[PDB]
DNA sequence: TAATAAACTAAAAAC
DNA sequence: GTTTTTAGTTTAT
């Protein structure tokens, strides 16, 4: 399926005002945030449809000719030209191009704005799954002076929830704070919340607005729904997710040289002598050892792999201190209860999560992902929910599925005679370590291979300027670190390296 | 490297007398030897294996001159193992009716290594003894045996029906390859206590205080890789330089500590009649994906990539020039941060690297030891840039200290890029108004976790004894594959055999943990309603 | 030379 | 059925 996401940006006067900030304007903050989603959907080959609509402008552009509503881009797949068009409204110069092309500061009515957005969902030729509208505004009471417009906005917002269209508010900073209880409390779509009324805080930085949109730019997608068996009779349903996944360079695609059209590829198998098609029952598997051939059927090469049925068999509970950090084998996964399959799984899941945290214990399981695969011991490490100052979920509540290696996966290296350093040498390295100290964040580094690969595709797809070279953010800032250390490098050298080295 | 191994098995009469419930020491040692020869055959190593049997009815060894070393048979001489050896282990070799001096059989085993490794290159020489220590023996050759083992540099290992400690389950649950029980220490005789002491003194002379670690039980040997311990091939090092800036360099050498093995041989798809590979051929055809399936020749296909909805032609030639190009091999430090800022749920890659100093470089060993202890004394780690060579894509990873009593090193694990993360928002379970468990439900889970505890705090010194160490159990898919490959070779008409029970016994927790949880699981089944949804 | 990682093919399962 | 992921090969640096 194809999810749909419409970016709705306010074009009022306050959107172009950096009201006492060391940061961009709320409009420039929204335009750059939309570009990042457009690019990130292309990095991951996402098939979602994106749209860009502005309201409050002097010029209008929509099917029903509703005033002060400009549809910049209808619902369609992102491209190089669509990203280049959004770049025309970036920064101070982009503020001038936007106001000269559409105007700003004009009046509006949120009822008419939501009618145009819902009309974009109906015009889709593709099949759609999720239909969501993302609103960017720093105005918490758009129609506190016009009850006729605020009442029609609440009725249209309620009609969207019944239709199946979600509305997420990306409220930006306002002098005195953004008050959601004034108006947008009866508009945003929510029902899963446990009557907590949490919601994200107001966005004052581009990084915060980006993470809040990134938390809703892509929906959940489970890697597999498996059975977590305490025994043979007590079985709950869990969902396996990959919160981390190595984003690789997209594979090439074969085209027709005279039309640049993609080409279908079909691979078949035939007998060499007769040329007839080979059924799966017309061939067998072979393995030669020395001068002897061992022939197995295709059904038997999979039968020797068969051990457990797909799922998680509970082995016991092991304290967290017995799980070594240097025993990493492959990227860990996330386990969350799947209430849609087995009713009552979340209650047992929560009780297991609560007691595993109090006792600092992990649930050892025998893990079988698919059918006909040997098992692997995994440790479900309890994981408590964590929110930051923006009420963004940095750590989701559940279990961290940590893969445990077998005895074969361990490899030994030769031992040294352990040469230790003196406290005078350790002290000099301590001062070097303290000089190059920084705050690490899991999203601080970008892939230089992936960035440069798509920078080359942009230069070929748009045919504008030559491909520039990306700045490798993984290379050390050599000149900055040398000045930062000073003479600490010549020191420690005299304490360790002899002049005859 | 290559190694020569001599398997010295006891087939005497006492090897067929066991305790009710557990198999005979003859059948236990017969499966440990089968496990060893199976991996040596199907991995197709260059290791040579000989088999000496003592306790047989007959006598066939090059030391029998003068009614000496009787009831000792050299069933297999030093050569590459084959299917004929495995078939003899599976069918031909029968238990004997006599009893032989197990030290005399060790002398015959030493005679095979001394006379048959004559010209061949062997980096290691090893002898493994499988006996129950139930028979009498002479102790005059004790100093002669140790002098020949040290002058010839021959390692030694022992495998007994019982563990070198004690047993608490009185004849109790006894399963081959299980966790916990391994023959009752109260069921051994005083002759076995005398022979075990001689085994200790021999291993202490050859290895030292760690010589006691080379005495295993047949049950625990089936769920470990101890039989291959003395003949494992050495790991390859990775030379590079750890750089802090541009004026500080430290020569280092990296090894892969964790790396998944998986299968070694590939299945070749062959014809069902000729059983040959050349009779099979695959042809991949190209055609227009859209309307009208028209074939395309290779002289009309170019390379392209997708940029969202755009299709961008990009030949491999133009791709080679505009490609990102790095300087190459490196291990450069970007900075240092608190270890708490690096959670293990962010670990990436399919390997773990241990970074030592360059071998025989004391100056580099002192420099790296300063970095290891500085990070440890500050509770900090190093964020570094790792690149295997000029071809591999550069990585961002973490290097945290690892201080032991015999060596110090840095442990490298790859860290994720920003493009690798996914911010899936999940519903709150702590602040849940729907799935919050009751007090009785939490007490049932609390009682279940205590009953299913896989650790034991013995002697009351916070010393946790792991009752189920999964990292010491071998991957069951290997010995399961070796079982089927050998079964098809020796029995082509019979179907594949089922999984051996000692494999299932090692893949399960101790029997005390399973029985302890029956009552807590029963209360959980009644307190937690569970039913499948069938409506949508 | 072997060691190994970037590429690539095939099959399972979610949507 | 289509799309993402992963075990299983493949083949060059
Ligand atoms: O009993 P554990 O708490 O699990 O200790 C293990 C075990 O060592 P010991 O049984 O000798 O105490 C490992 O031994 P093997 O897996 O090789 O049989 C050893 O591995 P090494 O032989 O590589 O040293 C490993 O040490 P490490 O994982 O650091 O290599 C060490 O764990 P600790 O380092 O926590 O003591």
């Amino acid at each position: 399926g194809r999810d749909s996401l419409i970016f709705l940006v306010d074009a009022s006067k306050a959107m172009f005002e950096s009201q006492s900030e060391d940061e961009l304007t709320p409009f420039d903050m929204s335009i750059q945030c939309i570009q990042s989603v457009y690019i990130s959907k292309i990095i991951s080959s996402d098939r979602d449809l994106l749209a860009v609509v502005f309201y409050g402008t002097e010029k209008d552009k929509n099917s029903v000719n509703f005033k002060n509503i400009y549809v910049l881009q209808e619902l369609d797949n992102p491209g190089a030209k669509r990203i280049l068009e959004l770049d025309q409204f970036k920064g101070q110069q982009g503020q001038k191009r936007f106001q000269d092309m559409m105007g700003h500061g004009s009046d509006y009515s949120l009822s008419e704005v939501l009618w145009v957005c819902a009309n974009l969902f109906s015009d889709v030729q593709f099949k759609m799954s999720h239909k969501r509208i993302m609103l960017f505004t720093n105005e918490d009471n758009p129609h506190g002076n016009d009850s006729a417009k605020a009442s029609r906005a609440r009725t249209k917002a309620g009609d969207l929830r019944d239709t199946g269209i979600f509305l997420d508010l990306m409220h930006l900073k306002k002098p005195g704070g953004f008050d959601i209880s004034l108006f947008y409390r009866d508009i945003i779509s929510i029902a899963e919340d446990e009557d907590l009324r949490v919601h994200f805080e107001e966005s004052s930085k581009l990084e915060d607005l980006l993470r809040k949109v990134r938390a809703k730019e892509t929906r959940k997608r489970a890697l597999s729904r498996l059975k977590l068996k305490l025994n043979k009779d007590i079985v709950i349903s869990v969902g396996i997710y990959n919160l981390v996944q190595k984003a690789l360079k997209p594979p090439p695609i074969k085209l027709y040289r005279e039309t640049n059209e993609p080409v279908k590829t079909k691979t078949r198998t035939f007998n060499t002598s007769t040329g007839g098609l080979l059924l799966p029952s017309d061939t067998k598997r072979s393995q030669i050892y020395g001068s002897r051939q061992i022939i197995l059927e295709k059904e038997e090469t999979e039968e020797l792999k068969r051990f457990d049925d797909p799922g998680l068999m509970l082995m016991g509970f092991k304290p967290l201190v017995l799980l070594k950090k240097h025993h990493y084998l492959r990227p860990s996964l996330f386990v969350y209860p799947e209430e849609s399959l087995v009713i009552g799984s979340s209650t047992l899941f929560s009780a297991l999560l609560i007691k595993c945290l109090e006792k600092e214990v992990a649930a050892l399981c025998r893990y079988t992902p698919r059918r006909n695969i040997p098992p692997y011991f995994v440790a479900l490490v309890p994981q408590e929910e964590e929110l930051d100052d923006q009420k963004i979920q940095v750590t989701p509540p559940g279990f961290q599925l940590v893969f445990l290696p077998f005895a074969d996966d361990k490899r030994k290296m030769p031992f040294t005679e352990k040469i230790m350093a003196t406290p005078e040498q350790v002290g000099k390295m301590k001062a070097i370590v303290e000089k190059l100290r920084f705050t690490y964040r899991s999203d601080s580094f970008e892939n230089p291979v992936l960035q440069q690969h798509f920078r080359n595709l942009e230069a070929l797809a748009l045919d504008l300027m030559e491909p520039e070279q990306a700045v490798d953010l993984t290379l050390p800032k050599v000149e900055a670190m040398n000045k930062r250390l000073g003479s600490l490098v010549d020191e420690f050298k005299e304490l360790v390296y002899p002049p005859d080295y | 490297n290559k190694a020569a191994v001599v398997l010295c098995m006891d087939v005497g009469f006492t090897m067929s007398n066991s305790i009710p419930g557990i198999e005979s020491p003859f059948e236990q040692a017969k499966k440990v030897i089968t496990m060893f020869v199976q991996r040596q055959v199907f991995a197709e190593n260059k290791d040579e294996i000989a088999l000496v049997l003592f306790g047989t009815d007959g006598t066939d060894n090059p030391l029998s001159g003068g009614d000496q070393y009787q009831n000792i048979t050299v069933h297999r001489h030093l050569m590459l193992p084959d299917f004929d050896l495995l078939e003899d282990i599976e069918s031909k070799i029968q238990p004997g009716s006599q009893q032989a001096d197990f030290l005399d059989a060790l002398i015959v085993s030493m005679d095979v290594i001394q006379h048959e490794t004559i010209g061949k290159k062997f980096e290691k020489r090893h002898i493994e003894i499988f006996t129950d220590l139930s028979s009498r023996f002479s102790k005059s050759q004790l100093d002669i045996i140790i002098h020949s083992l040290k002058k010839c540099d021959i390692s030694l290992q022992f495998f007994l029906p019982f563990s070198l400690g004690k047993e608490d389950g009185s004849g109790g649950p006894f399963r081959l390859g299980g966790h916990g029980p391994s023959f009752p220490l109260k069921g051994i005789t005083e002759q076995q206590k005398e022979g075990l002491e001689i085994v200790k003194m021999v291993m202490i002379s050859l290895e030292g205080e760690d010589g006691l670690d080379e005495i295993y039980s047949f049950s625990e040997s089936l769920r470990k890789l101890c039989v291959f311990k003395k003949i494992e091939r050495h790991s390859i090092h990775w030379p590079c330089r750890l750089t802090i800036g541009s004026n500080l360099s430290i020569r280092i050498a990296a090894y892969k500590s964790i790396l998944q093995e998986r299968v070694k041989k590939t299945w070749t798809v062959v014809d069902a009649k000729t059983l040959k590979k050349e009779d099979i051929q695959k042809e991949t055809v190209y055609c227009l994906n859209d309307d009208d399936e028209t074939e395309v020749l290779k002289e009309d296909i170019i390379q392209g990539f997708r940029y969202g909805s755009d299709i961008v032609p990009f030949s491999k030639v133009d791709e080679e020039q505009m490609k990102y190009k790095s300087e190459g091999k490196c291990f450069s430090v970007l900075g240092f941060c608190k270890s708490s800022q690096v959670q293990r749920r962010f670990f990436m890659g399919n390997q773990v690297l241990k970074v030592f100093a360059a071998r025989d470089d004391e100056a580099a060993a002192v420099a790296l030891s300063s970095l290891i202890h500085a990070l440890d004394d500050l509770d900090m780690v190093a964020i570094v840039r790792y690149a295997y060579d000029k071809r591999a894509n550069p990585q961002v990873g973490v290097a945290f200290p690892h201080i032991k009593h015999n060596y110090e090193c840095l442990v490298y694990v790859q860290l994720p890029f920003m493009e690798d993360l996914r911010q899936y928002m999940f519903s709150s379970l702590k602040n849940s108004k729907k799935y919050a468990p009751t007090e009785a439900q939490l007490n049932a889970v609390d009682a279940l976790i205590d009953s299913m505890s896989l650790a034991k705090k013995d002697e009351k010194t916070d010393t946790l004894e792991d009752l189920f160490p999964t990292t010491k159990i071998p991957n069951p898919r290997f010995q399961r594959l070796f079982q089927c490959l050998l079964h098809r070779a020796l029995h082509p008409r019979e179907p594949l055999p089922p999984i051996q029970q000692h494999i299932w016994n090692m893949l399960n927790p101790p029997a005390e943990v399973t029985t302890k949880s029956q009552i807590p699981l029963s209360k959980i089944k009644t307190l937690f309603p569970l039913i499948e949804a069938k409506k949508k």
